[PDB]
RNA sequence: AGAACCUUACCUGGUCUUGACAUCCACGGAAGUUUUCAGAGAUGAGAAUGUGCCUUCGGGAACCGUGAGACAGGUGCUGCA
RNA sequence: CGGCCGGGAACUCAAAGGAGACUGCCAGUGAUAAACUGGAGGAAGGUGGGGAUGACGUCAAGUCAUCAUGGCCCUUACGACCAGGGCUACACACGUGCUACAAUGGCGCAUACAAAGAGAAGCGACCUCGCGAGAGCAAGCGGACCUCAUAAAGUGCGUCGUAGUCCGGAUUGGAGUCUGCAACUCGACUCCAUGAAGUCGGAAUCGCUAGUAAUCGUGGAUCAGAAUGCCACGGUGAAUACG
């Protein structure tokens, strides 16, 4: 199990293999860097780089509760589309806050 | 003229939406007449639009079009070759396989 | 895989090799295409007097010991399970269990 | 035919075409080898096609000047 | 300049073959250098067992066919003598 | 020197402090897309003496990652011809190279390498 | 049910190929047909001579058959050098150990069966005499309507030590095929040598 | 691990039947080659040419045709021989 | 400033001969036994991975249709030949894949990266023609050099923007190109136009635990030409195995 040092995060570098489908790496990294930057934008207390209030969500061992969430995460951002890259995670930040 | 307008898209993607020209068509039209391709039909001038009216008019319209497909296609039947029974009976032309694809040229699957 | 059928082959074959230059010549001068229009309408007329059999198109190249139409390779000359026999009984060089 | 050699007619067909013009009336024009297309010397001509079991009459003028031979007379039936 | 090529199928008869070509050379002089072992073509194909329905039943096929080379800088005499006793001048 | 799924890659040690040159190219016009750059840092930053000795790196096969992981071991080689305390240093953390994870053979009657076709009942 | 061949999978491991030559794809193949057409003649033409091994080697434009077999002193070339266009030269290898050729045996219990010995006396001698000459591992076979009745048994018997998933294994297999008036029989016969590769 | 014609084992009409394929007998002709007509082709009738290697020279040897007896051919049936 | 040549056998590669991991060692558990866990060394640690390797017998399972064969039958024939057609037919249902139902998407421009295999009654450099399938010319190569041979997803810029829309491609028309005596039933491809259904799939059912599935591409057998099939290889590369 290879992490992303670049950004540390393992469960980013988790988030990066579940937005991985297919298989494709550059562009899921594409994918989490226009994350980043839509994230930027408030950045919260360190939140840019780890999650605080999106571990205790709405649906329900620690790591496989936060397995679960992020599954559940992923599910309801790509249900959606229209500027996918923006709108995933406004749907993330919706259900975070 | 009164067909072909949308709102809000390139030169040539609006020049698909008349039949009988298309993507490949509305580039071949537009690098004859000189028109810039990436511009908008907004911000496009009438101009060079009453230049590209005559410019598509030299090839076929969407009028002439239907009626030489139909008189081609009434000229094969009342020829009676097999292309034109397979066109009267609802069977395709090109070899295909009528056992269970051509369903598109059958019809819907209601039996 | 008939005598019949053997026997077809091996006429077809020496058709082949008996009409194959004068019909050699024929696809030459009508692949050449500069003029002589008329030239080119005497060799397909020869190249219909000349019968449909003779020519590369005929030959099917079927086996040789049985005269299987399916299953041939163009290596071996025989039928599938004639070469499977003959590997293995050995008296061919090569043809272990490919294995990487 | 590449659509840029000249088009496939066979020999026997043609010279039964020039004895149907001869004496052969343009009625009695059996044809087997349809897979040769037509030139316009047919033109206006009563040509049975072999094209299942017997031959079957066709009559071809100068609007089928230029098609294949096998399009007359199909070989497929539905019940 | 000469350049002498030679084929086996098993590994132990190339080898033995290029080391008798060698002896030979050698014997012979010319400044003959090493053998020069290049890949061996793999020609495998895929063959049904039965002629009925089984399309689980294939077997596997390997050829290893040994194709070594050799190289003299001159051609002289003795070296025709050698070969007297594939090629490309 | 190293390879990585069928990616052969030779190394070549010479102090440039700041000289990465691949096939008469630099690094960041070689290869790219912001991970490869990254992944092979991971061990130039943590213990490879990353400025006053560099490496000369030329590849031959492989992708992107197969080639990334050819000349971390060419490197990691590098290292251990160097020296051999640092290869105890390396293998004290986890960086145990020579990962053998190539492409499985294509069978007969599959699809796939490990993949059965459907069938009905 | 279905095994595979013991030579078929051993022709690198033991027992080598029964020919020896390399050549193009179109010489490849009118070499087969070449050695497959001598190989069914000689062996229709000297079925009764105990007929037992034929290699062929052909090192450069020269065919080389050689008979591995007993009783030498049957026969004694001119029909291979006639049929063939390339100069072609005979030998003749008087093996030792006739009761353990596969070929020998089998052929043994086609005359045997043909001259209406029973089944069971057939095998059993079969096996006796492969051995007390010495060997190790012997196996027989006969399928295809034991007794010539409309039910159609695989007869085998088997004495000693017979591995098959031993690659290392010296084991001979062969088919033979008796023509009878009730159709055909079918024999396997495997012979068992030593442990040694 | 491959249907345009062959494949093809099938159907429509024309053919040949010791046969398309392997072998025996007696006779004639080396073999072979160019080419015309009827014809969808299979098929039949012509017009020229070549005439060897050996010669027991009433003939050897491959080859083409004529007549008959054996046979042959069958992807026709029975894997429940 | 092309490994292009001198130069070198350092390195890759190539094919050979060997070696390297065999419970080899320590502790603990376990009836000191067998055996198991953890740890060091070690590239690989508990048959490393994969292929191959198919027991006595079961289904009187398939094949006398590739073939061999007991019997039965045709033998002016079910035997040989010829042309056309069928094997590709179409009220309908089932199976295996492919293309999609787009925004990790499509398209326009520049551009990074291979393994493996094949090739001479062939591959085809290189030029010209053509918007094109391809045509004329033609060195080299039965071959680690010559040819197939420009891999794409990715990267960098731009275009739209959640619609059948610039997704997708069925059908059809006009005109060509290639192999092939011959492309109409009965080939493939291309120029243009038309661009349909499709907006994520019910009861139910299949495959998959690893650089596998998933995604994209390439080569080959077969073959005059004609595969979304099959056989191999490569690029990126998951989540889960509490039981």
């Amino acid at each position: 199990i290879l992490p992303d040092p670049k950004f540390g995060s393992e469960l980013l570098a988790k988030f990066v293999n579940i937005l991985m489908v297919d298989g494709k790496k550059s562009t899921a990294e594409s994918i989490v860097y226009s994350a980043l930057e839509t994230l930027a934008q408030r950045s919260g207390k360190s939140e840019l780089e780890a999650f605080e209030v999106a571990l205790e969500n709405v649906r329900p061992r620690p790591v496989r509760r936060n397995a679960l969430a992020m599954r559940w995460i992923v599910e309801a951002a790509r249900k959606r589309g229209d500027k996918s890259m923006a709108l995933r995670l406004a749907n993330e930040l919706s259900d975070a806050a | 003229a009164g067909i072909n307008i949308p709102d809000h898209k390139h030169a040539v993607i609006a020049l698909t939406s008349i039949y009988g020209v298309g993507k490949t068509r509305s580039k071949a039209i537009l690098a004859a007449a000189g028109i810039a391709e990436d511009v908008k039909i907004s911000e496009l001038s009438e101009g060079q639009i009453d230049t590209l009216r005559d410019e598509v008019a030299k090839f076929v319209v969407e009028g002439d079009l239907r009626r030489e497909i139909s008189m081609s296609i009434k000229r094969l039947m009342d020829l009676g070759c097999y292309r034109g029974l397979r066109h009267r009976r609802g069977l395709p032309v090109r070899g295909q396989r009528t056992k269970t694809n051509a369903r598109t040229r059958k019809g819907p699957r209601k039996p | 895989a008939k005598q019949s059928m053997k026997a077809r082959e091996v006429k077809r074959v020496a058709l082949a090799d008996k009409y194959f230059a004068k019909r050699a010549e024929l696809k030459a001068i009508i692949s050449d295409v500069n003029a002589s229009d008329e030239d080119r309408w005497n060799a397909v007329l020869k190249l219909q007097t000349l019968p449909r059999d003779s020519s590369p198109s005929r030959q099917r190249n079927r086996c040789r010991q049985t005269g299987r139409p399916h299953g041939f390779l163009r290596k071996f000359g025989l039928s599938r399970i004639k070469v499977r026999e003959a590997a293995m009984r050995g008296e061919i060089p090569g043809l272990k269990k490919a294995s990487w | 035919r590449s659509l840029k050699k000249g088009p496939f007619i066979d020999l026997h067909l043609l010279k039964k075409v020039e004895k149907a013009v001869e004496s052969g009336d343009k009625k009695p024009l059996r044809t087997w080898s349809r897979r040769s297309t037509i030139f316009p010397n047919m033109i206006g001509l009563t040509i049975a096609v072999h094209n299942g079991r017997q031959h079957v009459p066709v009559f071809v003028t100068d609007e089928m000047v230029g098609h294949k031979l096998g399009e007359f007379a199909p070989t497929r039936t539905y019940r | 300049r000469i350049r002498i090529r030679l084929k086996a199928f098993d590994h132990r008869l190339i080898d033995q073959a290029t080391a008798e070509i060698v002896e030979t050379a050698k014997r012979t002089g010319a400044q003959v250098r090493g053998p020069i072992p290049l890949p061996t073509r793999k020609e495998r194909f895929t063959v049904l067992i039965s002629p009925h329905v089984n399309k689980d039943a294939r077997d596997q096929y390997e050829i290893r066919t040994h194709l070594r080379l050799v190289d003299i800088v001159e051609p002289t005499e003795k070296t025709v003598d050698a070969l007297m006793r594939q090629i490309s001048l | 020197t190293g390879r990585r799924k069928s990616s052969a890659a030779r190394v070549f040690i010479k102090p440039g402090n700041g000289k990465i040159v691949i096939n008469q190219r630099s690094l960041e016009q070689y290869f790219g897309r912001e991970t490869a750059r990254m992944v092979v840092r991971q061990p130039l930053e943590l213990v490879d003496m990353v400025e006053k000795l560099d490496l000369y790196i030329t590849v031959k096969g492989g992708g992107i990652s197969g080639q990334a992981g050819a000349i971390r071991h060419g490197i990691t080689r590098a290292l251990m011809e160097y020296d051999e305390s640092l290869r105890s240093e390396l293998r004290k953390a986890g960086f145990v190279t020579r990962d053998a994870r190539q492409v499985e053979r294509k069978k007969v009657g599959l699809r796939k390498a490990r993949r059965r076709p459907q069938f009905s009942k | 049910g279905q095994k595979v061949h013991p030579n078929g999978i051993r022709l690198g491991i033991v027992k080598p190929w029964n020919s020896t030559w390399f050549a193009n794809t179109k010489e490849f193949a009118d070499n087969l047909d070449s050695d497959f057409k001598v190989r069914q003649y000689l062996t229709k033409e000297l079925a009764k001579a105990s007929v037992s091994r034929i290699v062929i080697e052909r090192p450069a434009k020269s065919i080389r058959v050689t008979i591995h077999t007993a009783r030498p002193g049957i026969v004694i070339r001119k029909v291979v050098a006639d049929i063939a266009g390339v100069p072609a030269q005979i030998n003749i290898a008087e093996v030792r150990k006739p009761e353990l050729d596969a070929k020998l045996v089998a052929d043994s219990i086609t005359s045997q069966l043909e001259r209406r010995v029973m089944f069971r006396r057939a095998m059993k001698r079969a096996v006796q005499n492969a051995m007390r000459l010495g060997a190790k591992g012997i196996k027989v076979e006969v399928s295809g309507r034991l007794g010539g009745a409309e039910i159609a048994r695989t007869e085998w018997y088997r004495e000693g030590r017979v591995p098959l998933h031993t690659l290392r294994a010296d084991i001979d297999y062969n088919t033979s095929e008796a023509h009878t008036t009730y159709g055909v029989i079918g024999v396997k016969v495997w012979i068992f040598k030593g442990e040694i590769l």
